[PDB]
C-alpha cells in the first residue's frame, strides 16, 4: 500500500510499505529517499507520534494514508 | 509581505501629506559621539512636528559634502543604536536570551522618560515618513499597541514560550493544588517587590472559577498596564508624522517589517565572534565550508539559520560579541558532532550547532538547508 | 573588596575597590573600565540610588556585593 509522508515545508514523500512493516522501517525508508537518519526523525498519524516498536497495522495507517514527518534536531 | 505588501506601502506612501508652509529642508548638525542628547535637543526642540517632514539635511561632526540619504540612513541607524540601549532605562530586552524590545516599566527612574519616549516615536515616524529603517524589533505587543488591538494569551506565545504553555496549563487542567494567588512579584534590581492584580490580594487562590480573569490579569500585567504612559507618549510622537487611520492597513507583521525592515545579519561579525570546539577551529575545512554556505545563504536564510542555533532570529546592539544564553553570555558555538550522514543538530540555549564532519561542500550544504528549512519558530 | 555592577543588557562587570572609598570613585573606576563618564551614572544597591552625599560603609556594601548601572538622561 501507497502512503505520503509530508514535511514541513509541503514537500510529500511517498512511500510503499506493508502492514506489517514497523514504524522503524518506514523511517528506514525515508532515509534512503530523503538522507535523514531515524533517529533524526518523528512521524505523526492523526495527531500521535509513532513508536518504533509498533507496525503500521496496529495504528489503523491505511492505503494513501499521509503521515507527518517532524525532525528531532533542536533542544537546549 | 510581497505584492500584497508592495501596493499597500506604494497607497500608504502617496497618501502621507506634507504642507506647502513646511521649509525644503531639516537641518541637523549632530556629533556621533552624542548622538543620543544632539538629536534629541533637536527633534524636541522643533516649533511644528511637520518640520520634521521636509527633506533630512544632516551633518555629522563638522563632514561636508557627504550624500544626503547616506547620511539619514546613517543616523537612523545610530539613533536607533542609542534610544534601544537598554543602559538608558527606556526600553530593555525581552528576555535574558533575546533582543526584542519592549519598553522598561521602570523607564521613570528618569524622570524625563515621557518625553524620550515622546522623542523616540518621532524618530520612528521619521524613518516610516522618509522611506528609512529603524536598527532594532520590538515585541509584538508593541505593534499591536501602536495598532490598538488587545493583547491576549496567544500574544505570549511569541514572547515567552515556557511562560506560555504554563498558562496554557491551567486554562485546561485545575490550577488548585498548587494554592496559586492572584499575586505577581516583580524583579528590580535583584530586588522583589510583591504585586497583586485585584483587591483582596494574597487571599484568593486559583480556581476554575476565577481562572481566566487570572490569566488575563496576568496578561495586561506583563505587557499593558504598567507602560500605558509610556507608550501614549511613544504613539503620540510617532502620530504627529504618520497619520493613525492610515497606519491601520498594515497587520502587526507588516508594520514591523515597515518600520525595521528584514533585520539583515552581519555576517562578518558573526564569524569573528564564533567560537569553535571538540576539533573544530576557523581554518578547519568543515568551518571553511561552513562560512562559505552561509555567505551564498540569502537574508533570510542567514537569519533562519541563527534561530535555528539560538532559538531567535534576533542579534543584540552590541553585535555578536555580546550574545547571550540561558544562563549568561555565551558566544555562538560550533562543536564537531555526529557523522557525515547526520542533519545538524542545536542547543539553542548555548547558541551551539552541532555540526558533523561533512566531506565536501555541498554535502554540507544540502544537510544545512534540510534542518534549517524543516524546523520551524513558533 | 570584589564587587559586582550589573547594567541593564545582563552584562555584570567587577572591580576593585576599599569600603573606604565611596562612590563618586566607585563611578570613577567604573568611568575608567567601560569608559562611562561618573555624571552619567546612576548606581543602585538594595533597590536604591545611591547618593554621592554618601559613603559604601554607610550602605554597608559587602564582598561580592551586587550592585545596579543604569545611565542618566540629560534633557531638554
Amino acid at each position: 500500500m501507497q502512503i505520503f509522508v509530508k514535511t514541513l515545508t509541503g514537500k510529500t514523500i511517498t512511500l510503499e510499505v506493508e502492514p506489517s512493516d514497523t514504524i522503524e522501517n518506514v523511517k528506514a525508508k525515508i532515509q534512503d529517499k530523503e538522507g535523514i537518519p531515524p533517529d533524526q526523525q518523528r512521524l505523526i498519524f492523526a495527531g500521535k507520534q509513532l513508536e518504533d516498536g509498533r507496525t503500521l497495522s496496529d495504528y489503523n495507517i491505511q492505503k494513501e494514508s499521509t503521515l507527518h514527518l517532524v525532525l528531532r534536531l533542536r533542544g537546549c | 509581505g510581497s505584492r500584497d505588501y508592495k501596493r499597500k506601502y506604494e497607497f500608504f506612501r502617496r497618501k502621507l501629506k506634507k504642507q506647502n508652509d513646511i521649509p525644503n529642508k531639516f537641518e541637523m548638525k549632530l556629533r556621533r559621539a552624542t548622538v543620543l542628547e544632539d538629536s534629541y535637543r533637536r527633534i524636541m526642540g522643533v516649533k511644528r512636528a511637520d518640520f520634521l517632514k521636509a527633506r533630512l539635511w544632516i551633518e555629522f561632526d563638522g563632514e561636508k559634502g557627504l550624500d544626503y540619504g547616506g547620511v539619514a540612513r546613517e543616523w537612523f541607524f545610530l539613533i536607533s543604536k542609542e534610544m534601544f540601549n537598554p543602559y538608558y532605562g527606556l526600553f530593555e530586552y525581552s528576555a535574558t536570551d533575546n533582543y526584542t524590545l519592549q519598553i522598561n516599566p521602570n523607564s521613570g527612574i528618569n524622570p524625563d522618560h515621557l518625553s524620550y519616549f515622546k522623542f523616540i516615536g518621532r524618530v520612528a515616524g521619521m524613518a516610516v515618513y522618509h522611506g528609512k529603517l529603524l536598527d532594532g524589533f520590538f515585541i509584538r505587543p508593541f505593534y499591536k499597541m501602536m495598532l490598538h488591538k488587545p493583547i491576549t494569551l496567544h500574544d505570549m506565545e511569541s514572547v515567552d514560550s515556557e511562560y506560555y504553555n504554563s498558562l496554557r496549563w491551567i486554562l485546561e487542567n485545575d490550577p488548585t493544588e498548587l494554592d496559586l494567588r492572584f499575586i505577581i512579584d516583580e524583579e528590580l534590581f535583584g530586588q522583589t517587590h510583591q504585586h497583586e492584580l485585584k483587591n483582596g490580594g494574597s487571599e484568593i487562590v486559583v480556581t476554575n472559577k476565577n481562572k481566566k480573569e487570572y490569566i488575563y490579569l496576568v496578561i495586561q500585567w506583563r505587557f499593558v498596564n504598567r507602560i500605558q504612559k509610556q507608550m501614549a507618549a511613544f504613539k503620540e510622537g510617532f502620530f504627529e508624522l504618520i497619520p493613525q487611520d492610515l497606519i491601520k492597513i498594515f497587520d502587526e507583521n507588516e508594520l514591523e517589517l515597515l518600520m525595521s525592515g528584514l533585520g539583515d545579519v552581519d555576517v562578518n561579525d558573526w564569524r569573528e565572534h564564533t567560537k569553535y570546539k571538540n576539533g573544530y577551529s576557523a581554518n578547519h575545512q568543515v568551518i571553511q565550508w561552513f562560512w562559505k554556505a552561509v555567505l551564498m545563504m540569502d537574508s533570510e536564510k542567514r537569519i533562519r539559520l541563527l534561530q535555528f542555533v539560538t532559538g531567535t532570529s534576533r542579534v543584540p546592539m552590541n553585535g555578536f560579541a555580546e550574545l547571550y544564553g540561558s544562563n549568561g553570555p555565551q558566544s555562538f558555538t560550533v562543536e564537531q558532532w555526529g557523522t557525515p550522514e547526520k542533519l545538524p543538530r542545536a542547543h539553542t540555549c548555548f547558541n551551539r550547532l552541532d555540526l558533523p564532519p561533512y566531506e565536501s561542500f555541498e554535502e554540507l550544504w544540502d544537510k544545512l538547508q534540510m534542518a534549517i528549512e524543516n524546523t520551524q519558530g513558533f
